[PDB]
C-alpha cells in the first residue's frame, strides 16, 4: 500500500493545513500552518518521483527547491513579525482591520 | 555559455554593482545610483532590441524560452521598470529610509518578472513567481514605522503563501498524472503514453492551477487582497505592482494555459469567462463608492481593467493575441501617467482622499490637465487611446462568436465613466470657500515631471497611431 | 405617471447601484481569517 | 472511459512490410530526417480492425513529442526516427503502422475506473510528420 | 535497493497514525510552544516517510533544513507573542470554526474521492522506460548531484540571489 | 545504499532505549515526595512570578542569518559529490553560487547585524 | 479483431480488495492465468538492473495471486485436486524467495528464480481452465 496509502494522507494533511490557517489567531500559528501546507505538497510530490522518473529525478530536485523557498518565506515572515510587534505591542491578527 | 540570459546577466551585473557601492562608498550615492540603475535598465533594453525578429529557439537544456511573443513581454516589463524607478526614487527619498536596498528589491523583482515571461520548465515557472513574490512582501511593507504598511504585509504574505501553495499543488498533480514530465511543451505527450488524460485528476490540476493564476492577477472572486495592499503600501510600489505584476502574470497565464492544455479548452474557456464576467463588475461597483484615490485606483484600474485583457484569451485563435499586446501597451502608459500625477500631488500636499483635489486646476493647471487626460483615457473616450484599445479588443472577440462578454464589457465601461467624471468635476471648480487649506498652500514649481509628461502623450498619440503597433503585434505564435 | 414612473425607473437604475455597491462593500471588511475563508469557499465550490 | 466517435479517411496504402519486429508501411517521403530533438507530428490511431479511439485532428495543434529519447511507444520511436532495418521518416513524410502488442503497452491496460485501452491490444497508426 | 518485506505496511500505518495526532496537536492546542514542538514531531515523522521510500537526500536534507533551522527560528519567534490560554470547549472561537470544519471536509471529500478512482498501480505499468535506465552505474547521491547541474542550471543559478535578497530584507526589517 | 534494515532496527532499538530506561526507573522507584514540589532549583525562598524575559532582539538576528546561510550546504553537497564526475563547469557555477552568499555575509558584517 | 474486456482493473487497490467486495470462481481463473503472461515481461527489466519495478510488480502480482490461488483452487476438479494444492506451495514459495532476492539486490539468484518462478506458474493455471 506504499504508492496508495501515502497520497491518502496528503489531503488528510493539506486540508488540516488550510484549516489551521483560517482559524489561526496569532501570527506564529498562521505561519506554522503555512509551513505545514508546504510540507504537505512536498510529500504529495516526492512519492510521484519514486514510483516513476528514476532515470533523471524530476521531483526530488523540485522538493529541494520547495524546501529552500519555504525556509526563505519562513525567515521573511518572522522578520515582518519583529517589526509589527515593534510598532504595536501585540500581534493579535484578527484585531487589525484598519485597512478595509 | 549562452547569450539568451545576457539581457538578465546585465541586470545581475547592475544588481551586484548596486550592492557593492553601499559596501564600499561612503555618501556619494544618493543621486549617483539613481541614474546608475537606469544605465543598467536602458542597457538591458538595448540588449533586448537585438533579438527582435528571432527564432523560437529553445533555452538552456530547454528551460525558460526564447521566441518573439515572449520577447515582447520581456521588453515590456523592462519598459515598466524604467518608467517606474524615477517615481520610486524621490518618494522614498522624502521618507528618510535607506534607498539602496529599495532599488535592489525593485531590480530583483524586475529580474524575476523577466525570467517568468519564459519559463517553460514547470520549476523555473515556479521559482520565478517566488522570485517576484518574495521581493514583494518586502516592498509592500517597506515603511516600518507606519501602521497600515504592516496590515498590507500580513494580508499579503498569508494570501500569497496560500495561493502559491495551491498552484504548486496543482503542479504536483500534473507532474503525477503526466507519467512524470516537466517541460511545458512535452506534456500532451506523456499525458497520452500514460492514458490517464481524459480521466478525473487533470480536471483538478486545471482548477488548482487557474486559481493560483487568478490570485496573482486578481479577478473578482479572489480580488480580496488587492484593495487593501494598494492602500497600505507606498504609492510608487503600488504603481510598480499594478503594472509589472499584471504584465508578468498575463504573460505566464497564456503560455501555461495554451501549451499544455490543448484538450481542456471547452472546460477552461468557460472557467476564465466566469472570472471575467465577475472581474468587470465587482471591480466597478465598489469603485463608485470610494473616497480614497489609491483604493479607487485599485478597484478601477486593476479590479476591472484586468477584464478585457482576458476578454480575448478565451476567444483566441491566434488572431487576437495582437490585440492583447496592444491593450497592454496602452494600459501601461495610461496607468503610469495617473500614478505619476498622484505621487506628485500627494508629495506636494500630503493627502490622498479625493475631497482634497478641489481647485487644483487653478493653482497648477498643467498637473490637473495631465491627470484629467490620463483619467479620461482610462475611461475610454474616442480620440484617446483607451477607446481604440477597448475597440480592437471587442472587434476581435465579437468576431469570435462569444456575445455575452462584449456587451457586459461596454456596459461596465459606461458604468466606469462615472467616477472618472466625478474626480474630473472635482478638479474644475472655483468656489473659493469650498477648497480645503491643502491645495490653498501649494508652491507649484526633472525626473517626475519628465516621466509624467512623456507618459501622458503616449496616452493620446498611440490611440491614433496604432497602425505600426498593430502591424508589429501580429507576429506572435506561442 | 411621468416623474413617478419613468423618472423613477431611470433613477432606480442609477440608484440601485448606489445601494448595491455599499451593501456588498460592507461584508468581510478586514479580518484576514474572513478573507481566507471567502477565498476557500470559491475554490471548493469551483470543484464542481 | 472507453472509445468515442470520430470520422476520417485513410488513403489506402500498399501492403505492409513487417521487417521482423513491427508492421512498417510507407506512403510519402518528402524532405529531410530528424535527429534526437523535439518533433511535431499528426496521428490518427485505430484499433486492430476498425475502431478509432483518438486522432490529433480531434484537437488543435497536432501534438509535439521527442523522437530519439525514450518518451513514447517503442513501436513509434522505431517507426518514426527509424528502427533497425527501417529508414526514418522525412520532414513532410507520411507512413502507416500496425503496432504488435510487445512494442506497445503490453498485456495490461491503463485504467481510469474504465480501461481506456483494451487489455493486451495491438493498434494501428497513420503518422504524418509536420 | 529495496525494503525488508511485509514489515513495510506496519511502519506505514504506524507513521500515519503518529502524523495524524501530530497534525491535530499542531492545529488544536492553544499554547503555541506545544504547537511548535508538535510541528517538529510532524516534520521528523514525515522525514521518516521520505526515508522509507528509497529517496535518501530529500529525506536527510529535509530533516536538516527544517527539523533544525526553521524550528529553532520559530521557537525564538514564539518568545515574542504574549498572552495565551484562550477559550475552549468544542469550537472555542465563533461559528467560523464550524464553517471551516465544513468547507475543509467538503474539500477532503472531493479530493479523497477523486484519488481512489485512478489506478496508480496501472499508471506505473504504462511508464516502464522512465524508471528503467539508472544511467548504467550510479548511486543516489550522484543522480541528484549531476542531474541538478546538467539540466537544472538556471534555477540553481537563480535561487542564490533569492537567498541573498531575503537575507538583506530580513536584516533591514527585523532591525529597528 | 543497499540495506538500511540495520538502520531501521537501530532506530527502533535506540528509540525504545529512553522509554525503557524511564520505565525501569519508574518500576523500582519511591512513591513519595508529596512535599511542596512546585518550585525549581536555586530559588530565593519561593520566589514566584515574572515574565517578559526575552532579549530576543539580539539572538533573533543570529537565528535569521543562520537560517538563511544554511541552505548553501544542502546545495553544495550534490555539487561537492559531482565534481570529478562532471567537468569543470559545475566548478564555476558553484563558485558563482558561493560568492553570492559571500557578498551577502560581507553585507551582514558591515551593517551591524552580528553584534554582542 | 475487436476490442477486449477490461475485467476489473479499474480501482486504486483501496477500492479493489477493500471496498468493492466480489470474487467468483473461474473469475480468479483469469487473474491467475494473467499473471503468467504478465510476469513474463520483466525479463528485459531484469536484464538491465531496474531493481525498482522488479519489487513493485512482484508485490502487486503476489498480493493478487495470494488470494486467487486460495479461491480458484476451490473450483478446480475437487474429486482429484491435491496436486492443484501441491503446486500453490511451490508457486508461492518460489515467489516468496524471489521477493527476498530483490530486497537485497542480487543477480544470480534473482535471475535463477525469475525462470523457476514462471516455469511453475504455467502449471498452477494448467490444472485450472
Amino acid at each position: 500500500m506504499m504508492f496508495e496509502h501515502v497520497l491518502f494522507l496528503s489531503v488528510y494533511l493539506f486540508s488540516i493545513g488550510i484549516y489551521g490557517l483560517i482559524t489561526s489567531r496569532n501570527m506564529v500559528r498562521a505561519l506554522i500552518c503555512l509551513e505545514l501546507i508546504l510540507n504537505s505538497i512536498n510529500l504529495n510530490l516526492v512519492t510521484f518521483s519514486d514510483l516513476f522518473d528514476s532515470r533523471q529525478l524530476k521531483g526530488d530536485i523540485f522538493a529541494i527547491f520547495v524546501i529552500a523557498l519555504a525556509a526563505a518565506e519562513a525567515a521573511i515572515g518572522l522578520s515582518i513579525l519583529s517589526s509589527i510587534h515593534r510598532n504595536r505591542k501585540s500581534t493579535r491578527i484578527n484585531q487589525s482591520n484598519l485597512l478595509n | 555559455n549562452g547569450s539568451f540570459i545576457f539581457p538578465e546577466c546585465i541586470l545581475i551585473f547592475g544588481l551586484i554593482l548596486l550592492l557593492m557601492i553601499d559596501s564600499t562608498s561612503d555618501q556619494k550615492d544618493r543621486p549617483w545610483f539613481y541614474f546608475i540603475s537606469s544605465t543598467s535598465l536602458v542597457i538591458s533594453i538595448t540588449a533586448l532590441l537585438f533579438r527582435w525578429r528571432e527564432e523560437p529557439i529553445i533555452s538552456f537544456s530547454g528551460n525558460f524560452q526564447t521566441n518573439n511573443f515572449n520577447e515582447i513581454f520581456q521588453f515590456l516589463i523592462l519598459l515598466c521598470s524604467t518608467l517606474c524607478i524615477p517615481l520610486s526614487v524621490e518618494y522614498i527619498e522624502c521618507t528618510e529610509m535607506a534607498i539602496t536596498e529599495f532599488l535592489l528589491f525593485v531590480l530583483t523583482a524586475t529580474l524575476g518578472g523577466m525570467f517568468l515571461c519564459g519559463a517553460n520548465d514547470l520549476i523555473t515557472i515556479f521559482v520565478a513567481p517566488e522570485c517576484f513574490s518574495l521581493c514583494s512582501y518586502l516592498l509592500s511593507g517597506y515603511t516600518k514605522r507606519d501602521l497600515r504598511s504592516n496590515e498590507a504585509t500580513m494580508k499579503y504574505l498569508l494570501m500569497g503563501g496560500a495561493s502559491s501553495s495551491i498552484l504548486v499543488h496543482g503542479f504536483s498533480w500534473l507532474y503525477g498524472s503526466s507519467g512524470g514530465e516537466i517541460e511545458l511543451q512535452e506534456i500532451v505527450n506523456g499525458l497520452i503514453n500514460t492514458q490517464m488524460y481524459n480521466s478525473p485528476g487533470i480536471s483538478i490540476a486545471l482548477i488548482s492551477i487557474t486559481v493560483g493564476l487568478g490570485f496573482k492577477l486578481s479577478p473578482a472572486p479572489f480580488h480580496q487582497w488587492t484593495p487593501d495592499v494598494y492602500e497600505g503600501s507606498p504609492t510608487p510600489v503600488v504603481a510598480f505592482l499594478s503594472v509589472t505584476s499584471k504584465v508578468a502574470a498575463s504573460a505566464s497565464a497564456t503560455r501555461i494555459l495554451d501549451i499544455p492544455f490543448y484538450f481542456s479548452s471547452n472546460e477552461w474557456h468557460l472557467l476564465l469567462e466566469i472570472l471575467a464576467i465577475l472581474s468587470m463588475i465587482l471591480g466597478n461597483l465598489l469603485a463608485i463608492t470610494q473616497t480614497s484615490m489609491k483604493r479607487m485606483l485599485a478597484y478601477s484600474s486593476i479590479g476591472q481593467i484586468g477584464y478585457v485583457i482576458i476578454g480575448i484569451i478565451v476567444g483566441d485563435s491566434n488572431d487576437g493575441y495582437a490585440s492583447m499586446i496592444t491593450y497592454m501597451l496602452f494600459y501601461i502608459s495610461m496607468n503610469l501617467g495617473t500614478f505619476a500625477c498622484i505621487v506628485l500631488f500627494g508629495l506636494r500636499t500630503g493627502t490622498d482622499n479625493i475631497r482634497d483635489y478641489a481647485g487644483l486646476y487653478m493653482k497648477d493647471p498643467f498637473l490637473a490637465l495631465s491627470l484629467a487626460l490620463c483619467l479620461l483615457s482610462l475611461g475610454g473616450l474616442p480620440p484617446l487611446a483607451g477607446f481604440f484599445g477597448k475597440l480592437y479588443l471587442f472587434w476581435c472577440g465579437w468576431q469570435a462568436g462569444l456575445y455575452f462578454l462584449v456587451s457586459i464589457g461596454l456596459l461596465t465601461s459606461v458604468l466606469s465613466i462615472y467616477y472618472y467624471l466625478k474626480i474630473i468635476k472635482l478638479l474644475m471648480t472655483g468656489r473659493n470657500q469650498e477648497i480645503t487649506p491643502y491645495v490653498r498652500n501649494y508652491r507649484r514649481s526633472n525626473s517626475i515631471e519628465l516621466s509624467m509628461t512623456v507618459c501622458v502623450i503616449a496616452s493620446t498619440i498611440p490611440g491614433i497611431s496604432m497602425n505600426p503597433i498593430l502591424a508589429i503585434a501580429q507576429d506572435t505564435l506561442f | 405617471f411621468d416623474k413617478g414612473v419613468i423618472d423613477g425607473i431611470t433613477n432606480g437604475v442609477g440608484l440601485a447601484s448606489f445601494c448595491i455597491g455599499e451593501e456588498i462593500k460592507y461584508v468581510g471588511g478586514g479580518r484576514i481569517s474572513s478573507y481566507l475563508f471567502f477565498f476557500l469557499c470559491y475554490v471548493s465550490v469551483f470543484l464542481f | 472511459a472507453r472509445a468515442a466517435l470520430e470520422l476520417h479517411r485513410s488513403l489506402c496504402p500498399l501492403l505492409v512490410s513487417p521487417r521482423e519486429l513491427e508492421f512498417l508501411q510507407v506512403r510519402d517521403p518528402s524532405f529531410c530526417s530528424v535527429s534526437m530533438v523535439v518533433t511535431q507530428i499528426h496521428y490518427t490511431a485505430r484499433f486492430p480492425d476498425g475502431t478509432v479511439f483518438d486522432s490529433s485532428y480531434k484537437r488543435g495543434r497536432p501534438l509535439t513529442m521527442r523522437i530519439g529519447a525514450g518518451k513514447i511507444l517503442r513501436g513509434l520511436q522505431q517507426g518514426i526516427g527509424g528502427g533497425g532495418g527501417v529508414t526514418p521518416m522525412l520532414v513532410g513524410g507520411k507512413r502507416k503502422l500496425m503496432i504488435p502488442p510487445i512494442l506497445a503497452y503490453g498485456p495490461e491496460p491503463a485504467g481510469c475506473f474504465s480501461e481506456a485501452v483494451f487489455a493486451q491490444a495491438e493498434m494501428n497508426f497513420c503518422a504524418l510528420a509536420a | 535497493m529495496d525494503l525488508p518485506g511485509p514489515i513495510h505496511e506496519i511502519l506505514m500505518l504506524f507513521g500515519e497514525f503518529i502524523l495524524l495526532l501530530g497534525g491535530l496537536g499542531v492545529v488544536l492546542l492553544t499554547n503555541p510552544i506545544y504547537s511548535a514542538f508538535s510541528l517538529g514531531l510532524v516534520l521528523v515523522c514525515i522525514s521518516l516517510f521520505y526515508f522509507l521510500l528509497n529517496s535518501y537526500f530529500v529525506a536527510v536534507a529535509q530533516l536538516l533544513i527544517y527539523v533544525g533551522a526553521i524550528n529553532v527560528l520559530i521557537i525564538f519567534a514564539v518568545m515574542f507573542v504574549n498572552g495565551s490560554e484562550w477559550s475552549k470547549d468544542k469550537n472555542y472561537w465563533t461559528i467560523g470554526d464550524g464553517f471551516t470544519s465544513l468547507v475543509c471536509i467538503t474539500f477532503v471529500f472531493s479530493l479523497m474521492t477523486t484519488i481512489p478512482d485512478t489506478s496508480w498501480y496501472g499508471i506505473l505499468w504504462t511508464t516502464r522506460s522512465n524508471q528503467i535506465v539508472e544511467q548504467g552505474l550510479i548511486n543516489n547521491v550522484q543522480q541528484i548531484g549531476i542531474h541538478l547541474a546538467t539540466d537544472f542550471y538556471l534555477p540553481f543559478e537563480l535561487i542564490s540571489i533569492i537567498l541573498l535578497v531575503s537575507l538583506i530584507g530580513a536584516i533591514t526589517m527585523a532591525r529597528q | 545504499l543497499h540495506e538500511y534494515d540495520i538502520f531501521w532496527t537501530f532506530l527502533i532499538i535506540a528509540s525504545l532505549i529512553p522509554i525503557l530506561a524511564f520505565s525501569i526507573s519508574g518500576l523500582l522507584a519511591p512513591v513519595s515526595e508529596g512535599p511542596e514540589k512546585l518550585s525549581s532549583y536555586e530559588s530565593g525562598i519561593e520566589p514566584m512570578g515574572g515574565a517578559w524575559v526575552q532579549f530576543r532582539i539580539r539572538y533573533y538576528m543570529f537565528a535569521l542569518v543562520f537560517v538563511v546561510f544554511d541552505v548553501e550546504t544542502v546545495f553544495l553537497y550534490p555539487w561537492a559529490m559531482s565534481f570529478d564526475v562532471l567537468g569543470v563547469s559545475v566548478f564555476i557555477e558553484a563558485l558563482i553560487f558561493v560568492l553570492i552568499l559571500v557578498v551577502g555575509l560581507v553585507y551582514a558584517w558591515r551593517k551591524g547585524a552580528l553584534e554582542w | 479483431p475487436p476490442g477486449t474486456v477490461p475485467r476489473w482493473g479499474t480501482r486504486s487497490y483501496v477500492r479493489e480488495r477493500f471496498f468493492e467486495p466480489g470474487l467468483t470462481t473461474e473469475e480468479a481463473a483469469a487473474r491467475i492465468r494473467q499473471t503468467a503472461e504478465g510476469m513474463r515481461t520483466l525479463r528485459p527489466m531484469l536484464e538491465t538492473m531496474s531493481w525498482k519495478y522488479v519489487l513493485f510488480y512482484v508485490r502487486l502480482k503476489s498480493k493478487y495471486l495470494d488470494l486467487d490461488l486460495t479461491t480458484a483452487m476451490a473450483g478446480v476438479p475437487e474429486p482429484r485436486r491435491p496436486e492443484y494444492v501441491l503446486v500453490a506451495n511451490e508457486l508461492v514459495d518460489n515467489m516468496t524467495e524471489f521477493d527476498r532476492f530483490v530486497r537485497t539486490p542480487k543477480v544470480y539468484e534473482s535471475y535463477l528464480y525469475y525462470e523457476k518462478t514462471l516455469k511453475s506458474l504455467d502449471d498452477v493455471a494448467e490444472f485450472l481452465g
